[PDB]
């Protein structure tokens, strides 16, 4: 369905005028929804954890990959709604949020690259998919080329991602030079015992992991996140992280790695502490993303990680979308617009948001407490599953460091809510324009999922037991 | 494999310790890819195996597309500033 | 009646414990090649290229 | 007891001491790349330094894991303090 | 119970409609037909989940 | 039409007997039920209906306006595409024995018996060599699992259908 | 003959080292691009020497004929500032350059070995003191060369890879237009 | 009116169009705390004109 949409969109957009942009996005939006609800039944193929090799063993399809594909579709639906629908109908919002002509095509191609990374069974598939996603993401970072910061960010992305792509390619070719193979399927317990692949496989892991920005190579990506337009930042800080992490979770090439243990510890410490002095909202959220990446990095040290990874990545994606949507919604109530690409920059600009929109601040409180991990919000159960996994496997010191990082990052999570519930002197009385019905419903659905999803926990585990065992 | 390895290492060092211009960074990227392909092709010959050569062909095509996109990004960056600084990024 | 109800609840809890241990063990059992990799082309043994097929290159 | 312990040592192993500690640590880590002008050059130097240091650290671990603990402590001290 | 699952999922839809009304700075009962639409949609999702779970239990039982 | 490689025999993909592990495109379409055609029609209607309903909820330009005919036409074509994809997947899953397949199992038995009476190969004669038939089968087998990502179909008359 | 012709590979290696140094040290970045072209001719020489003259021709066709041409086109149209290599700017790197050179080169030679002991890992790198015995057989009756085999596997065994590459090339068209053209 | 504090209670700037001055561009400052905005509508008035 995705390839078809890309071909049709290139043709249609070529024959369309710049004023049709939003309409076109709306079309693709509904198309994606339809694919999600009419093609869902294919989950049945994976009953009892049946695995299928496809395309002459280039691709692998199982229940894990099918779930990740559904999640990526859902994320694309949510993010494309933010371009297809106006928050308000006034002139300022036309200036703030207008989709570029080719942006939707770049999004769909990037999604294709991500889904191909997830399903990669051979290293040539992995490299082609990785370069597809990387090139698309550079172009997505650059497409708002009136912005000085965005163009500079795109250059930085191109060069750092190119160096890391080279590291990945070199890893794959060393693996080939040792084994005369391009597939991890040729690895057996006997082969792992017989040969030292650790340096090759960790080089591959690090090449992949630095591309989503773990420590100590975190600042460049955080800079890119700060300096992109906000509706671009929502997309580019989530999709690559999901695709790369899902591939590493499914590949299991770093089990009980000392190097990955040390880098995960460093990532948790850097992400928690380095978020403390941040005053810009996007930098704060980027450090939050770094800390949650460290949480998920811990699951690369053990087998049977699928339930805890899938739970964590799902609830994290939901929370990330919710917090960015809340920040976008709050733009209407701020006094000072910093620029047209990042209308809101500083956390302090949210001061007194409760007096302008109380239920927006309730949504913020729910999301922030989920990030902290208060039960019965989804974030608590994500962290609980991760702790169960790591303590079952003997990672005691890392569990203590996880607790400490959670406590530390709670401070900068609470910063948002703290300023948001203080008093402001001039508060809103009335306004004739209402924010869009569609986007408000989407945000509310995300909030409700975060709040009440725990009710389905045991049902979810029951289904998981029959599709993943 | 010596020539590929030396080319890759020296190109990487040139990229990292580049403090002169941005074109050197572009060139060092291209030549690191060349070194990787050389290593791969020698192993392909020594195994008499087509998989290495297939990957090398794909690497060449992807290097072409990456060059095109990188230079498009550079031109878009130039459009707003009219010049590239010796820190131009 | 209080004792009977509490015992029924404890029995259901022990059932859930048994089920959890069972699923834990089953997930760790190794699967057949057809179920884990390929259910139609189920032979792991490769054939290689067919052009210059040399009598004597096949080895079990 | 009330001033030197309850509002002295116990706040030091508490909100006041932790606040001061986190302030210095956060400042140090964010300023890890403070004075630099060209983000490209600095970030490239960081990836080279990371790769080389990881190689040397792992070589040390193969030798003797106890010897690497002080080195990791020193690296953390460099980064956060 | 399926009926209880449908009531609960429809209540989730009602909560979604209420929160969306509030976030738009509108009264609770602003467009009451939206409550019906939201409840029906979320009840549909709850029904799908219920049926999938029931099939999963059936499969677990048939391997005995 | 002699297989070059060993395949599994009557393997269980689900709770129903296997009819065809890699059914031909012609058979997948030919075995479609009226319910599958209802799915095709439903998607063909749903996409333009969705675009109009979305317009109603939150107009692109403040004042409601029915979407132009160019977008309705594109929506109709793409909706047909989604519907055909779903119908193809439903029929395919009947061929794998993942959903209920009694009508299809009987019809396949009759069709194979008739062809055997006629002396023909059960899966047709191919214009490809057996090696290319094997490569084609290994490209198309279970490709319906990738329906979200890409379309791929069995257009080759190969012998690797997983039966006796 | 023999003395020169035995060390042709070693000469290509030495020339490659020299060409890389000249790329990095060039005053004019156009001269740097020319030294990159020289390095690619040297790589084509090496590929011919190891039996891959078809890849020699492909590299000449694509990396010089297309990529280097685009490089020169861009540096001609664009205003580039560059500073010269100097002690004041670059002697500060020498310690890190030396440590990184040694560590990266040694590790890049060691990643190929399968010996448990690190010193043996490095020693295997310099362990080809022997000649390969080239032998004949008669099982290949077709005239199948490297290009033909690549076509055979790329279009049949790995057709999916070709189609995905088509998408990548589509990106190489659509993206440049998206960020270098201003619509309306 | 009270001076904004941050997540650790440290002093935090207040921002409006004052921070887009002439003497505060090219400021030496970490990107985390730098307030000059080269995309601000008052610094980008006549760009590419
Ligand atoms: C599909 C939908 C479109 C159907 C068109 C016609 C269908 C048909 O009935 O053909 C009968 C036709 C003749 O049937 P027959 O006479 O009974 O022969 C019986 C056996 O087929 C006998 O076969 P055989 O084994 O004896 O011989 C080998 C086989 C060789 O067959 C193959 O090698 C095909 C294997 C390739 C796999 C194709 C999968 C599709 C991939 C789509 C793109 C994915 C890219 C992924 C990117 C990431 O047959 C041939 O020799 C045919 C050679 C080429 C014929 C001409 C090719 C025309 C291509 C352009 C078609 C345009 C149609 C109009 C526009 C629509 O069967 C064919 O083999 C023709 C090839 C089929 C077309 C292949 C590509 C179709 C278009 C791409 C699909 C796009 C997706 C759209 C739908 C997506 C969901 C909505
Ligand atoms: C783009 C730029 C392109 C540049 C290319 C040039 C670079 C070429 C090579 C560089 C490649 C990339 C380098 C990446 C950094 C390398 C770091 C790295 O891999 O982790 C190490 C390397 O373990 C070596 O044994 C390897 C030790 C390192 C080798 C020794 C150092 C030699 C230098 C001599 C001075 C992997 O062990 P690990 O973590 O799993 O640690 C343990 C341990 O190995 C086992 O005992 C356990 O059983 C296992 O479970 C695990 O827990
Ligand atoms: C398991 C997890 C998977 C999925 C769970 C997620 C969501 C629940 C499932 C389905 C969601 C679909 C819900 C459809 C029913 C929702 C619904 O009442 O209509 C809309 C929003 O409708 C979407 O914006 C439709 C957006 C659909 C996308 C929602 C995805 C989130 C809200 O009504 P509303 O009274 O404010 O709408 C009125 C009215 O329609 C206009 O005529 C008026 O002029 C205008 O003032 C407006 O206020
Ligand atoms: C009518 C078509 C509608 C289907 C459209 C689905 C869109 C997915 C979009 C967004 C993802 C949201 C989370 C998906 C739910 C997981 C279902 C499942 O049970 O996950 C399991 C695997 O559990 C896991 O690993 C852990 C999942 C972690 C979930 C964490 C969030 C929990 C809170 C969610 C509360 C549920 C809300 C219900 C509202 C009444 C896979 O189940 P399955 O692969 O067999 O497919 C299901 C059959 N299906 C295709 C028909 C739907
Ligand atoms: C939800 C289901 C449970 C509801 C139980 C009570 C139902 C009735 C609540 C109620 O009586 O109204 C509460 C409050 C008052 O209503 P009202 O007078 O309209 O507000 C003034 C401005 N309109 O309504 C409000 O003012 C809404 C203002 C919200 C304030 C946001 C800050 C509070 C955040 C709560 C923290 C939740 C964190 C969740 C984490 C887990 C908690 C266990
Ligand atoms: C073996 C491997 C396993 C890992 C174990 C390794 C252990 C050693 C790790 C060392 C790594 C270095 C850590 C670097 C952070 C230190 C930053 C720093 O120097 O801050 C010290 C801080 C001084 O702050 P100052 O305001 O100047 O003094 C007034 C205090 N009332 O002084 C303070 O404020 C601290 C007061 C708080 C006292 C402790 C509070 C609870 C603990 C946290
Ligand atoms: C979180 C998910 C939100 C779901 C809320 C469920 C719906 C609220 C239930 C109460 C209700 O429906 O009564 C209606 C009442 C009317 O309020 P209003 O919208 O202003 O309309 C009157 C003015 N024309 O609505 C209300 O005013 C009640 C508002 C309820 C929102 C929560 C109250 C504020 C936060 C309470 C903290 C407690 C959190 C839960 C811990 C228990
Ligand atoms: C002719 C055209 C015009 C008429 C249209 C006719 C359509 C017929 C059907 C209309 C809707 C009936 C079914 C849906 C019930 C929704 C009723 C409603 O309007 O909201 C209910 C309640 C607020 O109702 P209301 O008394 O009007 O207060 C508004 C401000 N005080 O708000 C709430 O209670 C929110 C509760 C949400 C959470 C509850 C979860 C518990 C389960
Ligand atoms: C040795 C490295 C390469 C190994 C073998 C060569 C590979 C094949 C080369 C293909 C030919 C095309 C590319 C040639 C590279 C270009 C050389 C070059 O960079 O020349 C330009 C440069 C000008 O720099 P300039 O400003 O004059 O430096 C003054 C410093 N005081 O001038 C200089 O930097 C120095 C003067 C260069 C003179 C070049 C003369 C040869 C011209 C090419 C001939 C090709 C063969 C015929 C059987
Ligand atoms: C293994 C050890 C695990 C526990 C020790 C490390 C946990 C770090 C806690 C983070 C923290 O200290 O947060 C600081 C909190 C209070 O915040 P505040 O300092 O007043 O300012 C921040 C709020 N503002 C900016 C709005 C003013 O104080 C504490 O709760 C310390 C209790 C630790 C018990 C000793």
């Amino acid at each position: 369905m995705l390839i078809l949409a890309i071909i049709s969109l290139i043709t249609f957009v070529s024959m369309s005028k710049l004023s049709d942009n939003r309409a076109i996005i709306r079309l693709i939006n509904i198309y994606l929804i339809l694919v999600l609800v009419l093609d869902s039944f294919l989950y049945l193929l994976f009953l009892n954890n049946q695995t299928y090799t496809v395309m002459g063993e280039l691709l692998i399809f199982n229940s894990f990959t099918f779930y990740i594909d559904m999640l990526i579709y859902f994320i694309m639906i949510v993010i494309s709604s933010l371009y297809g629908y106006n928050l308000y109908n006034n002139n300022l919002y036309k200036t703030l949020f207008e989709p570029k002509k080719e942006l939707i095509i770049l999004f769909l191609i990037n999604i294709l690259g991500a889904l191909l990374i997830v399903h990669s069974n051979d290293f040539i598939t992995l490299f082609v998919a990785i370069e597809l996603q990387s090139y698309s993401i550079y172009l997505i970072t650059a497409i708002y080329n009136s912005s000085y910061k965005a163009s500079k960010a795109s250059m930085l992305y191109f060069f750092m991602g190119g160096i890391l792509s080279i590291l990945i390619a070199y890893s794959i070719n060393t693996y080939y030079s040792v084994l005369n193979s391009y597939t991890l399927h040729s690895l057996d317990s006997l082969i792992i015992n017989t040969l030292d692949l650790n340096l090759i496989l960790i080089a591959l892991s690090l090449g992949l992991l630095f591309k989503i920005g773990i420590a100590p190579l975190h600042k460049w990506l955080i800079s890119i996140y700060e300096n992109t337009p906000i509706l671009i930042t929502i997309y580019i800080s989530l999709i690559p992280k999901i695709s790369i992490l899902s591939y590493l979770v499914l590949s299991n090439i770093s089990i009980n790695s000392l190097v990955i243990s040390i880098l995960a510890i460093l990532t948790l410490l850097v992400g928690s502490v380095g978020g403390l002095l941040q005053i810009k909202i996007k930098r704060l959220l980027a450090f939050s993303g770094l800390t949650n990446a460290g949480y998920m990095m811990l699951l690369l040290l053990l087998n049977n990680n699928e339930f805890s990874y899938l739970y964590y990545i799902t609830q994290y994606s939901i929370s990330h979308l919710a917090i960015f949507m809340i920040i976008i919604f709050s733009i209407y109530y701020i006094n000072y617009i910093n620029n047209q690409y990042n209308p809101i920059i500083y956390v302090n600009q949210l001061k007194g948001l409760i007096h302008d929109n109380a239920y927006l601040v309730l949504s913020m409180a729910i999301v922030v407490f989920s990030f902290i991990g208060i039960p019965p919000l989804l974030g608590f159960f994500g962290k609980l599953n991760i702790l169960m996994s790591i303590l079952n496997n003997g990672y005691y010191f890392i569990s203590i460091v996880l607790i400490v990082a959670s406590l530390i990052s709670a401070l900068y999570y609470l910063y948002l809510l703290n300023v948001s519930i203080q008093d402001k002197n001039n508060i809103l009385i009335n306004s004739n324009e209402t924010v869009s019905s569609v986007l408000s419903y989407i945000l509310s659905s995300l909030i409700i999922l975060i709040t009440f999803g725990f009710i389905y926990n045991s049902l979810i585990i029951d289904i998981f037991n029959v599709y993943f065992n | 494999m010596f020539i590929g390895t030396i080319i890759l290492v020296l190109s990487f060092l040139g990229f990292v310790f580049n403090r002169r211009n941005i074109i050197l960074a572009f060139i060092c990227l291209e030549t690191m890819l060349l070194g990787i392909n050389l290593i791969l092709l020698r192993n392909s010959v020594l195994f008499d195996d087509i998989s290495g050569s297939l990957f090398a062909i794909v690497i060449i095509i992807l290097a072409g597309v990456e060059s095109a996109i990188g230079l498009s990004l550079l031109v878009s960056y130039y459009r707003l500033r009219g010049v590239i600084n010796s820190y131009g990024i | 009646d209080i004792l009977n109800e509490e015992a029924k609840i404890v029995q259901a809890l022990n059932n859930q414990r048994e089920l959890t241990i069972k699923m834990h063990e089953l997930k760790r059992e190794e699967k057949d090649y057809a179920h884990s990799y390929s259910p139609l082309f189920s032979d792991p043994v490769p054939q290689g290229g067919s052009i210059g097929k040399a009598p004597g290159s096949s080895r079990e | 007891i009330a001033h030197h312990v309850d509002k002295g040592s116990l706040y030091r192993l508490g909100p006041v001491g932790i606040n001061r500690l986190l302030n210095k640590a956060s400042y140090n880590v964010i300023n890890l790349s403070s004075n630099t002008r060209s983000s490209l050059s600095m970030n490239s130097m960081l990836i080279l330094i990371t790769i080389v240091s990881l190689l040397l650290l792992v070589l040390v671990m193969n030798v003797n894991f106890i010897i690497v603990i002080p080195v990791l402590i020193s690296i953390l001290y460099i980064l956060f303090s | 119970a399926l009926f209880t699952s449908l009531v609960g999922a429809s209540g989730l839809g009602f909560a979604t409609k209420f929160l969306s009304n509030k976030i738009r700075l509108k009264p609770a009962g602003y467009y009451p037909l939206g409550y019906v639409f939201s409840g029906v949609a979320w009840a549909g999702l709850g029904l799908v989940l219920h049926n999938v779970h029931q099939h999963s239990l059936e499969v677990l039982e048939k391997k005995k | 039409s002699t297989p070059l490689v060993k395949t599994s025999v009557n393997y269980s993909y689900g709770d129903y007997p296997l009819i065809d592990a890699d059914p031909h495109f012609k058979r997948v379409v030919g075995y479609m039920r009226p319910s599958d055609y209802g799915v095709i029609g439903l998607a063909t209607a749903a996409l333009p209906a969705g675009i109009c309903f979305a317009e109603w909820l939150d107009p692109v330009k403040g004042k409601f306006a029915r979407p132009s005919v160019k977008f309705l036409r594109v929506a109709t074509m793409l909706g047909f595409a989604v519907g055909f994809g779903a119908a193809y997947a439903r029929s395919s899953l009947r061929f794998f024995g993942v959903t209920e397949n009694a009508r299809e199992y009987k019809k396949d038995e009759a069709q194979m018996a008739a062809r055997k009476a006629a002396g023909l190969e059960p899966y047709g004669t191919s214009s490809l060599t057996p090696e290319l038939q094997e490569i084609a089968a290994k490209n198309s087998a279970h490709s319906i699992a990738g329906l979200f990502i890409f379309p791929w179909f069995n257009f080759v008359n190969h012998p690797y259908h997983g039966r006796e | 003959m023999m003395y020169l012709t035995y060390y042709f590979i070693e000469i290509t290696i030495f020339l490659a080292i020299l060409c890389t140094i000249f790329i990095i040290s060039a005053k004019n970045p156009m001269v740097s691009i020319l030294y990159m072209i020289a390095l690619f001719v040297i790589a084509a020489m090496y590929l011919y020497l190891i039996g891959l003259g078809i890849f020699s021709l492909l590299y000449i066709m694509i990396y010089i004929g297309a990529i280097a041409v685009l490089f020169l086109f861009i540096i001609t149209l664009l205003d580039i500032n560059s500073t010269e290599l100097s002690v004041k700017s670059n002697i500060r790197d020498l310690p890190l350059v030396l440590i990184s050179l040694i560590v990266l080169t040694i590790s890049g030679l060691m990643i190929y070995s399968n010996d448990s002991i690190l010193i043996n890992k490095l020693l295997e790198a310099f362990g080809n003191d022997y000649n390969t015995i080239i032998t004949q057989d008669w099982f290949n009756i077709e005239n199948t060369t490297l290009l033909t085999t690549i076509g055979n596997v790329l279009l049949t065994n790995n057709a999916f890879i070709l189609l995905v590459l088509a998408i990548v090339l589509l990106l190489g068209i659509i993206g440049p237009i998206s960020i270098t053209m201003k619509h309306k | 009116d009270p001076i904004p504090s941050g997540a650790l209670g440290q002093k935090v700037p207040h921002v409006d169009e004052s921070h887009q001055d002439l003497l505060f561009r090219t400021s030496h400052m970490v990107e985390d705390l730098e307030t000059y905005d080269e995309d601000s509508p008052i610094n980008t008035s006549d760009a590419n004109t």
